[PDB]
């Protein structure tokens, strides 16, 4: 048996001072999570391009809770579709940060893509990464994964550019609201949000204000 | 460069000064071919050069000017830093090759608009507003030439002194121009009129362009 207590108002309201309905609850998914001793704890996924972005490295920082052990290992390997593009595997241990040495409870895999297919709003190109924790000789401790978009976001002199080009943000604000439900969000009206959106040329939204 | 007292009045009843060298050579195809030409570094140097070893006690002198449709070449680049060197105390603008080129400290475009681009191939003029914020661009803005008062015109000359008002990098400019080129003619009975190109029988002419 759970029992929870939720309070309405607290300290936390004072940075919560949103034009929008007040309400209270628990308002979004509760769910159990089963992980092994030996866990995955943290994964960084970041994706750099060489100048016309005909080439880029994904760099994977994957970090572990337990009992450090050299059998251990990390594969990190990206899909595109039904076809593996890349792989890379590797022991824990990073290298030397400071007089201390290194964290020793976490790696990062490089994996090289050539020509890769970029991600934006007007063609949202996905690849999968799958991050395995794993002992070298081949035994699945726990998976876990991600959709990875090649792209890279930067202002350069004086514009936000993507993939090297100037971005025109046809933009909304969009609020978390039901007139049924209040503040509970659904899949069947987000995708009913974002098919309007796109249907009436929208290609950003900001969160606001959470 | 004007008459030498020209200064001394300027100096006496307060006006700014720019003083422009005179090196101007808008017939040649493309304009800048004998600016950017080496062999006539040395014409255009001495043009230059003497200007400011002449007019450079003047208050009244605030900027320099490198002079008038030239295109932009080679020749302008070095002859700015020459000023550069020898003079910190003045600005130097040249207008030529697109108003904001390496030879010029001040976007200083003739004819540029308020809010609409011209946008020319090579050498566009930007809406004087668009041309501030362009990527990277950071220098002030004064038109070496605008609202041109030929005939019965400035028309729409209060859009120009509006967006100068609200705009800080907007800094003004020199309306072109002051007095209509004409001469005085005399008919059969002694009676002067005002002349424009041809009268004279000059030919090939550009008539009242003059005016
Ligand atoms: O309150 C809403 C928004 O959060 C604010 O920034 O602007 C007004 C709008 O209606
Ligand atoms: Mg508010
Ligand atoms: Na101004
Ligand atoms: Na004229």
């Amino acid at each position: 048996r759970l029992a929870v207590m939720v309070l309405r108002w607290s300290d936390g309201s004072y940075l919560e001072d949103q034009d929008m309905w007040r309400m209270s609850g628990i308002f979004r998914d509760v769910s159990l999570l089963h992980k092994p001793t030996t866990q995955i704890s943290d994964f960084h996924v970041a994706t750099r391009f060489n100048d016309d972005f005909s080439r880029a490295v994904l760099e994977a920082e994957v970090q572990m809770c337990g009992e450090l052990r050299d059998y251990l290992r990390v594969t990190v390997s990206l899909w595109q579709g039904e076809t593996q593009v890349a792989s890379g595997t590797a022991p824990f241990g990073g290298e030397i940060i400071d007089e201390r040495g290194g964290y020793a409870d976490r790696v990062t895999l490089r994996l090289n893509v050539e020509n890769p297919k970029l991600w934006s709003a007007e063609i949202p190109n996905l690849y999968r990464a799958v991050v395995e924790l794993h002992t070298a000789d081949g035994t699945l401790i726990e998976a876990e994964a991600c959709d990875v978009g090649f792209r890279e976001v930067r202002i350069e002199n004086g514009l936000l550019l993507l993939n090297g080009k100037p971005l025109l943000i046809r933009g909304v604000n969009r609020h978390e609201h039901h007139p049924l439900h209040g503040q509970v969000m659904d899949e069947q009206t987000m995708v009913q949000d974002i098919l309007l959106m796109k249907q009436n040329n929208f290609n950003a939204v900001r969160c606001s204000h959470y | 460069p004007n008459h030498p007292l020209w200064y001394t009045l300027c100096d006496r009843y307060g006006l700014y000064v720019v003083d422009e060298a005179n090196i101007e050579t808008h017939g040649m195809v493309p304009m800048n071919r004998l600016t950017d030409d080496p062999r006539w570094l040395p014409a255009m140097s001495e043009r230059v050069t003497r200007m400011v070893q002449r007019d450079r006690n003047h208050p009244s002198v605030i900027i320099w000017s490198l002079g008038s449709e030239s295109g932009h070449g080679a020749n302008h680049d070095a002859l700015y830093r020459w000023i550069k060197s020898v003079d910190p105390s003045r600005p130097v603008q040249y207008e030529g090759g697109g108003a904001d080129t390496t030879a010029t400290d001040i976007i200083c475009p003739m004819y540029a608009r308020v809010d609409e681009d011209q946008p020319f191939p090579a050498v566009p003029k930007w809406s004087i507003k668009k041309w501030l914020s362009l990527p990277g661009e950071t220098r002030p803005l004064i038109l070496c030439e605008y609202a041109h008062a030929m005939g019965n015109s400035l028309g729409g000359f209060a859009k120009y002194w509006q967006a100068f008002r609200q705009y800080p990098r907007l800094q003004g400019g020199f309306v072109w121009d002051w007095v209509d080129q004409s001469l005085i003619k005399y008919d059969e009975n002694g009676n002067p009129w005002s002349a424009y190109g041809g009268d004279f029988g000059d030919t090939p002419n550009d008539r009242q362009f003059c005016m």
